[PDB]
């Protein structure tokens, strides 16, 4: 499957964004869609995730409360609303699928995103 | 896997493909009926969750592994002292549902004992569905590979991974390269032969690039976790 | 840890080796006493770790069956598995053994077994607990 995250830009802090994640391939291989984050100089950190029937989400403790995964199963668009955003937000960010964020090779590189800056 | 060949049915009948959602994520490999050894940085959160994980043994192709074929896994269990950031302790266990049925194509791997005695550079075997070239796809066939053990002293050394390995790691394949694990083989069977016995002596954890010289692969040290895999067995039984 | 001392896993709880797999648990999780059985080497050699000279010692085969190997078996987590046992000569450089009292009552397995100088079978137990390690 091959995925275009998009919607980033430069936001202050408080402020919201919407970044979505077009996928092209089998609907059977996007059972579960991640977004994962990268500032740099950090080690990337998993944001969250969503189940294909949306049965089932996940956000990691340092954004639950604050975003929201969602999907469009129309148009196979996985959606992350992110509000309150904090300078510590600031990264690119990704979206991936298991056999793509599950990496032998923590420092590869072949997973493009979207550029997130929160910054007065 | 990157320079190996086909496996024949039966030839790694311990191999496991472990799905999430009904696509192919980590290999794995049978020690018992209901327990499989793989690596932990397959199944950080949200992957520590049983529900989405299915194991298929006893197929060679990805295509033949249908949603309704494959065992729901039970419980997934990293080591309670895994480090993501350093990859150190890097296995884990999941428990299926129900027990697998052994036959010629599905049979367990032995765990190792104390005292094995290994070669410095004894001969291994590698398998899994992962790549088969740096940046490939996921291989639709399950592939299988010599491997030989590097010395942790010689793979410690300033120009392979400076001081990276830890005792809990432990180092296969060629300083030349051209043979290696890679991306989609997390998780699955480093083994070795010896008194006509196949041993798992380790777990696919990681690597920088694939098949490159003095970059080999490291996998997770199994003889230093059979303490922690039987006290999770214990504990399971009663 | 100091002494000869057994770290409870990597807790930091170091226990004296005379109460390692004595029969009471005396670490934070339980470690001293839930790892008390092994297999040795390629060939299998039961093991069990001997509280009184705290050290490791194979099992004699005297009034051994394979009632015990199970229960050794599923002392190491392997429940209702067995596979295959032998009485084998030793050949670990072990000095003394472990020996089974038949009279020992309802107990954990490795408490069914005293430390001995001598085995009268002149054999020690290689225990296998699941067929595997076979292939084509
Ligand atoms: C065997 O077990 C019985 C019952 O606990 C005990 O009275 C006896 O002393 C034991 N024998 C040996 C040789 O330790
Ligand atoms: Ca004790």
């Amino acid at each position: 499957v091959q995925l275009q995250a998009s919607g980033g830009g430069f936001v202050q802090p408080g402020g919201s964004l919407r970044l979505s994640c077009a996928a092209s391939g089998k609907v059977v291989e996007q059972g579960l869609m991640g977004w994962f984050r990268q500032a740099p100089g950090k080690e990337r950190e998993f944001v969250s995730a969503i189940q294909y029937d949306t049965k089932l989400e996940y956000y990691a403790d340092s954004v639950k409360g604050r975003f929201t995964i969602s999907r469009d199963n129309s148009k196979n668009t996985v959606y992350l609303q992110m509000n309150s955003l904090r300078a510590e937000d600031t990264a690119t960010y990704y979206c991936a699928t298991p056999q793509m964020w599950v990496q032998r090779d923590r420092d590869d590189r072949w997973y493009q995103g979207t550029q997130v800056t929160v910054s007065s | 896997i990157v320079g190996g060949e086909s496996a024949l049915p039966g030839a790694w009948p311990w191999q496991v493909s472990l799905h999430v959602q009904n696509v192919h994520v980590c290999g794995g490999s049978i020690i018992t009926p209901e327990w499989i050894v793989t690596a932990a940085h397959c199944v950080e959160k949200p992957l520590n969750n049983p529900w989405h994980w299915t194991a298929f043994a006893g197929i060679l192709r990805q295509s033949f592994m249908f949603y309704g074929a494959g065992y729901q896994v039970e419980k997934v269990i990293s080591h309670p002292n895994y480090d993501s950031k350093t990859k150190n302790n890097d296995i884990a266990l999941m428990k299926l549902q129900k027990p697998l049925t052994f036959n010629d194509l599905v049979k367990p791997v032995c765990l190792p004992n104390p005292g094995m005695m290994l070669q410095p550079e004894q001969l291994c075997w590698i398998s899994g569905w992962g790549a088969t070239e740096e940046k490939g796809k996921t291989s639709e066939v399950l592939n299988a590979a010599k491997v030989l053990l590097i010395e942790t002293q010689r793979c410690n050394s300033r120009y392979v991974y400076d001081n990276l390995i830890t005792p809990a790691m432990i180092c296969a394949g060629f300083l030349q390269g051209n043979v290696d694990s890679c991306q989609g083989d997390s998780g699955g069977p480093l083994v070795t032969s010896k008194n006509n016995i196949w041993w798992l002596i380790g777990d696919t954890s990681w690597g920088s690039g694939c098949a490159k010289a003095y970059r080999p692969g490291v996998y997770g040290n199994v003889m230093v976790f059979t303490d922690w895999i039987y006290r999770q067995m214990r504990a399971d039984g009663e | 840890c100091s002494n000869s001392g057994i770290e409870c896993d990597s807790s930091g709880t170091c226990i004296n080796p005379s109460n390692w797999c004595d029969g009471v648990s005396h670490c934070p999780g339980g470690e001293d006493e839930n790892r008390c059985v092994r297999l040795y080497g390629p060939n299998f050699i039961l093991q069990v770790y001997s509280s009184q000279r705290k050290s490791w010692h194979p099992v004699c085969q005297d009034d051994w069956n394979e009632n015990y190997g199970r229960a050794a078996c599923r002392d190491m987590g392997y429940k209702n598995n067995f596979y295959s046992s032998q009485g084998i000569v030793d050949d670990s450089g072990s000095t003394s053994f472990m020996k089974l009292n038949t009279s020992a009552g309802n107990v954990d397995i490795y408490k069914k077994l005293y430390h001995s100088d001598a085995c009268s079978s002149k054999a020690v137990v290689s225990l296998r607990c699941i067929a595997c390690g076979v292939n084509l």
